[PDB]
RNA sequence: AUGUGGUUUAAUUCGAUGCAACGCGCAGAACCUUACCAGCCCUUGACAUAUGAACGAGAAACCCUAUCCUUAACGGGAUGGUACUGACUUUCAUACAGGUGCUGCAUGGCUGUCGUCAGCUCGUGUCGUGAGAUGUUUGGUUAAGUCCUAUAACGAGCGAAACCCUC
């Protein structure tokens, strides 16, 4: 068994090179800003070399937000009627602030200063979840009454010299294209744009 | 009693190829159980790869389906939904049925009576 | 692209059609409203009739993935009738069983 | 446009780096004994009409 | 009216189908993935003359919503039995460098595979390692206790938590934001009064109960904005921060409740696999480090005595060992220990997972013998053909005197041009013990294999019988 | 490294650094592994099974040892026997304050009694009355006549359809769950919603409009007016499109 | 109505030929399919891999919700716009790619038939110079070497029956 150790530590020591250096700087500036450099190291250490249980744990939360956050298992609250008016959503900072009683009871903070620590560490980890959520969600879903505002608009958008038959068969292709959920939104107001700039080639 | 459940409810619709009663571990807990027919569908082959056309082998491919029953109020239904979303059931495909009561608003049309 | 020769001309085929989809259908529901005007449907009828003839959906024939069989292709297998028994045998395609009754 | 689907068996570059070997090694094991093919615009019935 | 393949009269009873799943709307890509990825499985790391080779005998295939279960079976090895520090070449030779409302939707597909995307892991592992490190003095606590608990008491182990937690930024604030940008991204209403049902289990204080509602009622009734003479009193309007502050208090318990880091750990559970490298990573972190330490300072100390008395900007130092510590990673090339088995697999794992869009996982399993398939008997029939060294009696021989028990006959036939001064094509069939095919209750199994010749294609059938 | 933060100190080409990092982080080696390599880990990281003895039931094998995993499938019930024990064994915290604190955020307008949301009404009048003026200190002196006049009021008070009222709606819908990773189902986008047409309380020539406005959608024997949306691609969009 | 032979034609694509080919391959020929014929075209090619040159630090090919002109049509020529390229794009050269061309009398795999007829063999033992025989030669019963009895034979294996599905 004397050729796998001779082997290693003959691999070991020109790996290691001359050990005088480390001394040196052991004896140079002091042990603080080596304390320092090592909790450097101790976080290099967790992106740098590869870890088995790190990699499983990612692993596992892509799992969670796989099944989280998929656009197709969406259900809202049970007791709850839909919001017709499509309401614009409050935004998130005074969103986490009617929250606030309920998670400093539960999570902790001692005091205002811990709160505020955790409303900074939030929110300055929230633009990356947008890229998270952009990944895993989607694009948007842009709301129907929206869509068929847009549908008809362009079926506005037509040139006034045409006769009011074209401008019926516009209004008629856009009621028609309204209720159709086999089609593509893109491809809705693609249509639209094609049929208008047909028109309007012949109807300047 | 025995009669059906009307109101607030979860309805598992259940598909396979085999026969969900063989694992019966994996399915969720519920109130009532009912089976629906088999369907198959008929294939007729010929066996050779040129003129052969009295031979023919003949397969099928059957669905099964299960269906059940689970009582809950209004407030876990979002509870029971967390765990009904990462359920693993063996060589199925589920079918997650919502029954849930709301009330109406009558302010806006009231003027009309 | 795909690797099977003999489906080649077919999938090209397949991707020009799905190119042009969306003028044909245009062009398409132009002419079959009659109040509109002659010119303007005279117009479109001569833009559907220049449009690519391999772009048209009836040029498409459905063939076998992994041999490129022309002929008694099931729609749901996407294999041939050789390919779907030699397969089907041995217990690899789901759900298929032999039958008997 | 998604009949004809995609063969796995692309991505792995092992496979098809033993697929050309074995295409290339029958190549010489035909270009060893003069039976390979012509020259392009050098066929027979061209070496013949020029003869 | 000939005969058939065994399997498929006795597919349904006394035997199982190699895949398990359903489904209507997407029957032809299952149907064309499992066949795609068994063909792919079989000719990988084929046998040379100095390997034994992959030989997969049984691939099982689970599939579940996202969640695809992939086990291998391979036979071991037959064999009669008795560095990284320096390595060049496995690096690079180059260093590199010389529609507001008409929006997309997301494009779909039905029967194949989707097309190659960029990873999203980068980022996952830049949140984990940087938020919920649980290095805070606030968790410092609670595992200590849960040592003590561990290694004293047994009602500790007979617990259903054990049972679940060790099978042998805070994480509030982050549900909440990913459920804020879940539910603007999609455009419904959201309440974030009623997503606090998630942090509750329902398995003295009434004036404080009276002094809150009262405190949300004056929150309530105010907010007409538009004056400053009651802006004054929105200033002294601070018992909405009496009502914040009043449930306060010191824990000396961390979270294990509102289950969405449960699932995570629950999804952990049932995917680790068989092999982990710490004792690989412990012997590296403090090598490299008295590596890092001993490297600089070779004579050149004036630049690093330069940065310390430019300012107290030292910590740019540490990007520096940054960059040199991927330097010395990436010259090496592959980690340290590391099984390169485990390498392919997770290789493997990851191409499978991007192009189907899911979390598929490889779990292996080592048999004992050559013998247990009659896919494996064919293959090493095949490949001992390959080249030429043995009669096919004197195959069937060795395979009969080297059967193992349990196995209650066989049968073995080859076709094609056997001998080699004739060119007529004949069959030799081979048989032993009970081989009956038409009993329905047996065990009986079948396997083709073709062999490339000089003189064209040679065919190998087996049959095995078991007990 | 003398190179590097030699060029650290001079930070003109700062570009290229961090494109350094990213070559350095992203751009691919030569991964090779030779199969004796591929061969000699495996068996060495995997022990020989000892009861198979063939390979003829290996989906059985698989699914019993699937099967012996206690936490395969897991629900509500079970995760809370494991959040009760938690709690018993000390390492984790009663939420009783919690839901005291959630049912306070929900419901205040239901448990407190108007004739104290009164007078306590009339205290926030008469406080906004001389916070406007300021000649009482009205930064710290208001809030603590505020915080006693709370305490004197504290004092004096300390001593299955659905919620609410109107008529009552019934909703249907439908989530497929199909393996494989690909989510969209056609059945996913459906909404039904069912009312009873006599709690709406409509006239009798009122009821007859509706019965002819409606056609089949109308059940006379049950009463039931049901309106069913596919026409959009999400099911909320299909949800507003029937309460509109 | 449909298939085949024959005949005719620019082509009327080929295979299948007593039982065991001829409403067969073809579970769908107007164009496609199509393998046959006439014209109009192309030549590292509609597609792949490798090597060697040429161009390009963002140009060119590429693509589009594209537009116009000209072709019987594929194609060809212009005009717009987006985006990308250095271990990476294109252009050219040569190894070639490609073949429903021949051989089913060189093959694998698959199938029809004798035939759901009850048959075809092997290990030890005995008889015969030997090829071989007995076992499987008696008397009956059975759909059946299926079962009994008898027998220089004693036992096996593939077949029969039962196990399997359905009423
Ligand atoms: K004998
Ligand atoms: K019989
Ligand atoms: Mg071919
Ligand atoms: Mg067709
Ligand atoms: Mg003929
Ligand atoms: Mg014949
Ligand atoms: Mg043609
Ligand atoms: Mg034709
Ligand atoms: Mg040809
Ligand atoms: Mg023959
Ligand atoms: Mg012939
Ligand atoms: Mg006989
Ligand atoms: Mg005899
Ligand atoms: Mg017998």
């Amino acid at each position: 068994d004397k050729k796998e150790e001779e082997a290693e530590q003959e691999a070991l020591s020109v790996f290691v090179g001359d050990n005088a250096d480390g001394e040196k700087f052991a004896k140079k500036m002091g042990d603080e800003i080596m304390a320092k450099l090592a909790e450097g190291y101790e976080d290099i250490c967790e992106r740098a070399l590869p870890s088995t249980a790190h990699d499983a744990l990612v692993d596992a939360y892509d799992t969670n937000l796989m099944i989280e956050c998929e656009p197709e298992y969406l259900m809202p609250d049970f007791g709850s009627n839909p919001d017709i008016d499509e309401k614009p959503p409050m935004p998130l900072r005074e969103c986490l602030e009617k929250v606030k009683p309920f998670i400093v009871a539960l999570e902790g903070i001692k005091d205002q200063e811990e709160w505020e620590e955790a409303i900074g560490e939030a929110m300055a980890e929230a633009p990356r979840m947008k890229e998270i959520v952009d990944h895993y969600s989607g694009p948007d879903r842009v709301t129907a009454k929206k869509q068929n505002e847009e549908l008809d608009r362009i079926a506005t958008t037509v040139p006034q010299s045409a006769p009011d038959s074209v401008k019926r068969f516009a209004d008629r292709v856009a009621l028609s294209l309204k209720s159709n959920p086999g089609w593509g939104f893109d491809k809705k107001y693609q249509f639209m744009d094609k049929l208008v700039l047909e028109v309007s080639q012949n109807y300047k | 009693s025995t009669s059906k459940i009307k109101g607030t409810r979860i309805c598992i619709a259940i598909r396979s190829f085999d026969n969900p009663e063989k694992e019966a571990w994996c399915l969720p807990p519920h109130s009532r159980y009912a089976a629906m027919p088999d369907t198959r569908t008929l294939y007729t082959v010929l066996r050779s790869p040129h003129v052969d056309k009295k031979s023919r082998e003949q397969f099928e491919m059957r669905f099964k389906k299960r269906f059940l029953v689970i009582k809950a109020q209004s407030h876990e239904l979002s509870n029971k939904l967390f765990w009904l979303k990462r359920y693993r059931i063996l060589g199925a495909q589920y079918e997650l049925q919502f029954h849930c009561k709301t009330r109406l608003d009558m302010s806006p049309v009231l003027g009309s009576k | 692209e795909q690797g099977v020769k003999r489906n080649s001309a077919d999938h090209r085929r397949r991707l020009l059609a799905a190119r042009f989809e969306l003028r044909r259908k245009l062009y398409k529901a132009f002419c079959k409203d009659p109040e509109l005007p002659s010119e303007m449907r005279e117009k479109n009828r001569y833009k559907l009739s220049k449009l690519p003839r391999n772009s048209a959906f009836t040029r498409i024939r459905n063939r076998c993935v992994f041999t490129g069989r022309s002929r008694s292709v099931t729609e749901l297998f996407r294999m041939s009738r050789i390919c779907f028994r030699g397969l089907a045998n041995k217990g690899e395609l789901v759900g298929i069983k032999k039958s008997s009754w | 446009a998604e009949w004809y689907p995609y063969d796995i068996k692309n991505e792995d570059p092992n496979v098809l780096a033993r697929e050309e070997k074995e295409r290339l090694s029958k190549l010489e094991m035909l270009k060893r004994r003069n039976k390979g093919p012509p020259q392009k615009g050098h066929g027979r019935r061209a070496a013949k009409r020029n003869k | 009216a000939r005969k058939g393949n065994p399997i498929s009269v006795r597919l349904g009873k006394n035997r199982s189908s190699d895949s398990s799943w359903f489904s209507d709307y997407y029957y032809g890509k299952f149907v064309y993935q499992d066949v795609n990825l068994r063909s792919y499985f079989g000719s990988i790391r084929p046998p040379t003359r100095l390997t034994f080779g992959f030989r997969l005998g049984r691939c099982i295939l689970l599939h579940f919503p996202k969640r695809t279960f992939i086990h291998f079976f391979l036979p071991r090895r037959p064999r009669r039995l008795k560095r990284w520090w320096t390595t060049f070449g496995k690096a690079g030779p180059i260093g590199c460098l010389r529609n507001e409302i008409r929006g997309w939707p997301k494009k779909k597909q039905r029967y194949g595979y989707h097309d190659r995307s960029p990873s999203i892991k980068k980022n996952l592992s830049k949140l984990l390692r940087i938020s919920g490190a649980f290095k805070h003095p606030k968790y410092a606590g609670v595992v200590n206790d849960i040592a003590f608990l561990i290694e004293n008491d047994d009602s500790f182990k007979k617990t259903k938590l054990f049972k679940f937690f060790f099978p042998k930024v805070r994480p509030s604030l982050n549900f909440l934001v990913m459920q804020y940008f879940f539910n603007t991204k999609n455009q419904m209403n959201f309440d974030p009064v009623v997503v606090l049902n998630h942090f509750v289990a329902p398995g003295r204080s009434l004036q404080k109960r009276i002094r809150s509602r009262i405190a949300f009622f004056v929150e309530s009734l105010t907010s007409e904005k538009k004056c400053l003479a009651e802006a004054k009193n929105r200033l002294t309007h601070f018992i909405r921060l009496a009502n914040d502050l009043r449930f306060a208090g010191t824990t000396k318990t961390t979270i294990s409740l509102f289950p969405f880091f449960g699932a995570t750990f629950f999804f952990l559970r049932d995917g680790v696999g068989v092999y982990n490298n710490l004792d690989a990573r412990e012997q590296l972190l403090n090598q490299l480090r008295v590596k890092c330490w001993n490297l600089l300072g070779k004579d050149k100390v004036m630049e690093l005595i330069e940065k310390f008395k430019n300012l107290g900007g030292i910590e740019e130092l540490i990007k520096v060992i940054d960059m040199m510590i991927e330097i010395i990673l990436r010259k090496r090339g592959i980690p340290y220990r590391y099984n390169s088995y485990f390498y392919e697999v997770k290789k493997m794992r990851s191409f499978l997972s991007n192009r189907t869009n899911t979390k598929t996982l490889i779990e292996s399993v080592k048999i004992k013998s050559v013998y247990q398939s009659a896919s494996l008997i064919a293959q090493d029939i095949s490949f001992q053909l390959k080249n030429k060294r043995r009669s096919f009696h004197s195959i069937f021989a060795k395979i009969v005197k080297e059967i193992p028990k349990r196995v209650e006959g066989i049968r073995i036939c080859f076709s094609g041009r056997l001998k080699d001064a004739a060119e007529k094509a004949q069959t030799k069939c081979y048989k032993h013990r009970k081989t009956s095919c038409n009993v329905f209750n047996q065990k009986i199994d079948y396997a083709p294999v073709e062999v490339s010749t000089r003189y064209g294609i040679l065919g190998v059938k087996v049959w095995i019988s078991y007990s | 490294i003398e190179a590097l933060l030699q060029r650290r100190l001079a930070d003109k080409h700062a570009d290229t650094d961090d494109e350094v990092m990213d070559s350095l982080q992203n751009q691919p080696f030569k991964d090779d592994v030779k199969d004796e390599d591929f061969e000699s880990d495996f068996e060495e990281a995997h022990s020989t099974d000892d009861e198979l003895e063939d390979l003829y039931n290996s989906p059985e094998y698989v699914k019993k040892k699937m099967q012996n995993n206690e936490f395969f499938n897991m629900d509500e019930k079970k995760w809370d026997v494991i959040v009760r024990e938690g709690i018993r064994h000390g390492i984790l915290k009663d939420t009783k304050e919690c839901e005291e604190i959630l049912e306070d955020m929900l419901h205040w307008d239901k448990l407190l009694p108007d004739d104290l949301k009164k007078k306590v009404e009339a205290k926030f009048n008469e406080l906004g009355d001389m916070c406007e003026r300021g000649e009482i200190e009205a930064e710290a002196a208001y809030e603590l006549f505020k915080e006693f006049e709370d305490e004197m009021v504290i004092q004096y008070g300390d001593q299955d359809d659905p919620p609410g009222k109107g008529p009552i709606l019934r909703w249907q819908s439908r989530i497929v769950f199909a393996p494989g990773g690909d989510a969209w189902h056609p059945k996913n986008r459906k909404v039904k919603l069912s009312v009873t047409v006599k709690e709406l309380g409509l006239s009798k020539h009122q009821a007859r409009r509706l019965r002819e406005l409606v056609g089949k959608r109308y059940d006379s024997g049950k009463d039931e007016l049901t309106i069913t949306s596919e026409r959009f691609e999400h099911r909320e969009e299909n949800r507003k499109d029937c309460l509109r």
